């Protein structure tokens, strides 16, 4: 794949002996192989170059094309001013690696300037730039952080940071990359199943969407949070399932199969005194919380409605009975179980 | 500054301390030349030296 | 380019003051320059190896791995848009028949539309007696698509539709004779 | 854990670092993948190191060496003065200077309650070091009467008890008890006589005493750097 | 990389030290200067050519990293063995994976076992299940006949025998065929078009060809396997695969092509006597099986060809062939193939 | 995953105190909060209402079976 320095050297040696006899010496501290040594270590490190340019371009050159930038990591920089008593009576020099730094102890981050600095006699006040030490977001700091420098003349009168700190970043795995690429490669997808559930996810106030296929249409099923579908967003999906739909084939849109349960319980308590109206309300809070975060194929399975209610407290709920829920209530895939009119009932 | 062998010997004969920047060496790339003094009667060691 | 400072330390790196044609600081320049040289070749070798910055030969390396072949008298910068363009092609819809459409013809402002029959089938309710809706058969049907084409067109465009429409859908062709009139197409007594 | 740390030098190489530290050149490229260098390693200076602050490295910035280093097996003769002195200082201890007052408990040799504490002059507690620190203790062992001192039978001596009579018998005496407690130190290497008089009444003697060599506590305390006490327990 | 070559660099060298000196102007054949700089200018041109090679292998790996598109390896051989019995069944017997099938015949030595288990209902006189050669590559396609052992040492067997020469067997992937199915790829990256279809019933290792036959809103993927056969496991998962390519709302059906199952029996005069054994009739058998069995969908059967294909082995050794099965070509449909029966070569 | 749910219950049932009423809907929790998740539905094939245990009475663990499905 490539040469090395030993053998660079050798091909070298062999060829000039090759082009002449009239140099035979070849020893370490010889001119010529001091001068052929010196032009391997170049070619190896040329050789090194090109390796590293290879190896950057086998997981870099083709998604770059695409727009998509690898996040690298970087040292949080950012501008901080120094003010100055009065005007400088004499040319200040602030060398490089002057070191700034905060009294807290919630960033013991040190920031150091990488760059040399002169402040003219007629300034009184001069902006510098600051690198902080460590790679990492550790180092992006908020606004007024800054406030200290460690070696710094008596004439300044305050430090301060204007700004809060934002370039400070982490780096992202290659495998991070590779699942954007191969996402947005995916999202390129038309005229299928997926795709147009895909699209219809898209829409901002859609929640969750069943994709039901027969011969020559196709039926989609959708749900805001609440488990309604507006007329407006019905319209919405329609004109964004235009790109989408096959050419030929019939798409329309409906409502989920919303199911509202009723749900009246009894529930038997055992520290009596604790009986009032808030109670009764944060119990049926709760039930409404359980019955609306199902999703759209999940089944009210009353055991865990039971669990959850006695789940509340270990001790003061005693024992739970509903009137209502004989029976678990299955659904299908395009009905969703909603929560409908709730009492509950101490006892 | 790196000063050449011809201005490191014009300030020697000056009587002037110089550095002469030096490669590969085992501790520093930089020595000094000589301990040379103002006077320049480089006859008299007990002044020059 | 680190010659000099890997050369033999006691070898001079300065042309020397005692004469202007000094062979060694020839020689030594001599070498340095090729250094120099193939060390920046080195530094613009990268840009051969992303598609982004990629130029002419290693270009083409690049289209013939994605399948797509440099055409007569094209540039790097328009040869890559085409590339890129061709792996981000929709397919399976009306927009992009069209937009295939008006990529192999020459513009964008020609009149193109697909009509689609199967939305014209007679249903018993809500369809008008007289209206513009007909029996379903074998033309109203679905997996059907009528093209409308305002212009001049040759024959092979039915088969870049067949690259583009999806599978199972018979294709049709409408030429369009009022778009292509030269001027107002009014005629006058 | 321990590792060399090597200053950028004026137009330095990789190649010149490889070679001084690991006595190869080969290992450069180990040294820039531990480093995390991009390819011009060595920039000019700092204007070329604000192009990519992250992976290029300027004159004067420090690079990491993962070779494991030793205090121990150093040559004495790089190590500085300032520095040796430091190091024998640490191995003859510091202590709180309780001989101070020296005419005093010398005109009270053999009786008690004759040293006490004393301040530095900066409101701190007064403090003997090295030379000063070996006085004293061996002042305090020489004047302690042995088996006086509670927790340990054996410190002291028995001069208390040769204030015998005027003939070269008891100067012997004298002399090889006082070889004892000075033997009983583990510090001192050595100690012999000089020279003894007598003048009736009055005896007079000096002793020479050899304390362990530089080279010696050097050692010593450059192997404690793997303990990291750094203090004396003798 | 400019591409330069050894002659301009040493020029270029050469002048430029002519130009920084009056002095040197000896460049001759055999003078130190001249080798220096030839040898220095013959590494650096090594050096560009290596840099140039090293590129062109960075791009090819780079198209491999970025989509994930791996190269597929060496396929192990796989086909159907029919067992018989003396009687028909009375015991449900039961078959686990890992049942050895071996064969006498010392030529083809390889082993083969089932990774499935099977079950031989009773009153039944015969069951095909499918096995898996051990070792990978090509060295498990043997021809019809070989399989003659089972090491199971069940009693009731009668017989054992692949009816069929293995095919599936093959050897790593080629550069071409993964150039192509890239190609294919990027084709099929728009989901519902008839090449995306083509794809993702390709997306299967184990399919070989496939023709996708279109009607009105009717989809038909006719599919086979490098045998000719189409298993109901290989059909359920195209059917998988093509979930994701396929349109939305079109009827799609995968069956099995039309396999064609042509016997031969050729007689063959030789010149040479003395060459006649049964080292050249198996020659003979394995050229005509490697046609047959070469043979793509709707590639027709032209027995001229394989006359040619016959007599090109050695025309001067080999007099005279006749075919005592075949006397007409053989038309194949598109949606059709030919897969070689029985083959039997007389030598005269 | 059978022997230790009978072993829930076996502990639950045996920690029974004199007097303490059994409830179904208790016993239910306690099946259920071994996992929430893993576990999905609990259904009893031989009891259907509370028991009610007076103050000289105790409830102690029969067989306990479970099946898996």
């Amino acid at each position: 794949k490539t040469r090395k320095l030993t053998n660079i050297l050798s091909k070298l040696i062999d060829k000039t002996m090759a082009g002449t006899s009239k140099i035979t010496d070849f020893t370490p501290g010889s001119a010529s192989r001091s001068l052929l040594e010196a032009v391997s270590l170049e070619i190896e490190q040329f050789y090194i170059l090109t390796k590293e340019n290879i190896d950057w371009g086998i997981q870099e050159g083709i998604i770059e094309a695409f727009d998509f930038q690898k996040r690298q990591s970087k040292r949080a920089y950012g501008d901080v001013t120094i003010q100055f008593y009065q005007p400088l009576d004499m040319r200040m020099y602030i060398p490089a690696g002057t070191t700034f730094t905060s009294t807290r102890q919630e960033y013991p981050q040190q920031f150091e300037t990488l760059v040399d600095y002169y402040a003219e006699p007629d300034s009184t006040e001069i902006v510098v730039e600051v690198y902080c030490k460590e790679t990492g977001v550790a180092g992006n700091v908020p606004e007024g952080t800054i406030n200290t420098i460690a070696s710094g003349s008596s004439l300044i009168r305050s430090v301060n940071n204007e700004y809060s700190f934002n370039t400070g970043t982490k780096e992202e795995s290659q495998e991070d990359f590779k699942r954007r690429f191969h996402s947005f490669v995916e999202s390129r997808g038309r005229a299928t199943n997926k795709s147009v559930r895909y699209g219809a996810l898209q829409i901002p106030d859609v929640e969750g969407v069943y994709v039901y296929e027969e011969t020559g249409h196709i039926t989609v099923f959708a749900h805001d949070r609440n488990g309604n579908l507006s007329d407006t967003l019905k319209e919405d999906i329609i004109d964004a399932l235009q790109d989408y739909r096959p050419s030929g084939i019939m798409l329309d849109v409906t409502g989920v199969e919303k199911e509202e349960v009723n749900v009246s319980a009894t529930v038997t308590i055992s520290n009596k005194s604790r009986i009032g109206d808030t109670l009764q309300k944060h119990i049926e809070s709760v039930i409404r919380s359980y019955l609306n975060n199902l999703k759209t194929s999940d089944d009210l399975i009353i055991t865990d409605l039971i669990q959850a209610i006695m789940n509340i407290d270990d001790v003061l709920i005693y024992d739970v009975s509903f009137d209502n829920l004989d029976e678990n209530i299955i659904v299908p895939p395009q009905g969703i179980i909603r929560a409908g009119e709730i009492k509950v009932e101490l006892k | 500054q790196i000063y050449e062998s011809i201005d490191l010997d014009e300030l020697n004969e000056n009587g002037i301390i110089s550095i002469e920047f030096v490669r590969n060496r085992t501790n520093t790339f930089f020595r000094i030349v000589d301990d040379v003094t103002t006077f320049n009667d480089k006859s008299d060691p007990v002044k020059a030296e | 380019a680190n010659f000099l400072k890997n050369l033999h330390p006691l070898l001079r790196r300065d042309r020397n003051k005692k004469d202007n044609q000094d062979p060694n600081f020839a020689l030594i320049d001599a070498l340095n320059e090729e250094m120099n040289q193939v060390e920046k070749d080195a530094i613009e070798s990268k840009l051969q190896s992303s598609l982004k910055t990629s130029t002419s030969e290693y270009l083409d390396k690049f289209g013939d791995w994605f399948g797509v072949y440099r055409k007569t008298d094209e540039k790097d910068d328009v040869y890559r848009a085409r590339i890129i363009k061709y792996l981000l092609l929709k397919r399976g819809t009306n927009n992009a028949i069209i937009d295939a459409i008006k990529d192999y013809l020459g513009r964008d402002d020609i009149d193109v539309s697909v009509y689609e029959p199967f939305t014209n089938i007679f249903y018993t309710n809500k369809s008008h007696l007289n209206g513009e809706d007909h029996l379903m058969g074998y033309y109203y049907r679905f997996a059907v698509i009528n093209v409308s084409i305002g212009d001049y067109f040759p024959v092979e465009i039915i088969d870049v539709i067949n690259e583009f429409k999806p599978a199972g859908v018979t294709l049709y062709v409408t030429y369009d004779g009022a778009s292509t009139i030269r001027g107002g197409a009014i005629i006058k007594w | 854990m321990r590792f060399k740390k090597h200053v950028v030098q004026h137009e330095e190489t990789m190649q010149a670092i490889a070679q001084r530290y690991y006595g190869d050149v080969s290992y450069w490229i180990d040294l820039v993948e531990h480093n995390n260098l991009k390819y011009p390693y060595l920039v000019e200076t700092d204007e070329e190191k604000m192009k990519d602050p992250e992976r290029l490295a300027s004159t004067g910035d420090t690079l990491i060496i993962p070779i494991e280093s030793d205090l121990t097996d150093v040559s004495a003769k790089e190590i500085n003065s300032r520095d040796k002195d430091v190091l024998v200082e640490l191995a003859l201890g510091r202590d709180l200077n309780i001989t101070a007052d020296e005419k005093y408990f010398n005109e009270h040799g053999t009786s008690d309650n004759i040293l006490a504490f004393s301040t530095n002059g900066n409101g701190d507690l007064d403090t003997v070091k090295g030379i000063d620190n070996m006085k004293q203790q061996l002042q305090a062992r020489l004047l302690t009467p042995r088996g006086s001192l509670m927790l340990h039978p054996n410190y002291g001596s028995d001069l208390h008890n040769l204030f015998g009579l005027n003939i070269p018998e008891q100067a012997t005496l004298i002399e090889m008890e006082v070889l004892r407690t000075l033997t009983s130190d583990n510090r001192v290497k050595s100690a012999n006589l000089i020279d003894w008089k007598i003048q009736g009444n009055v005896y007079s003697g000096q002793f020479s005493v050899e304390i362990k060599s530089v080279e010696e506590s050097i050692n010593f305390v450059l192997g404690q750097d793997e303990e990291g006490i750094f203090a004396l327990f003798e």
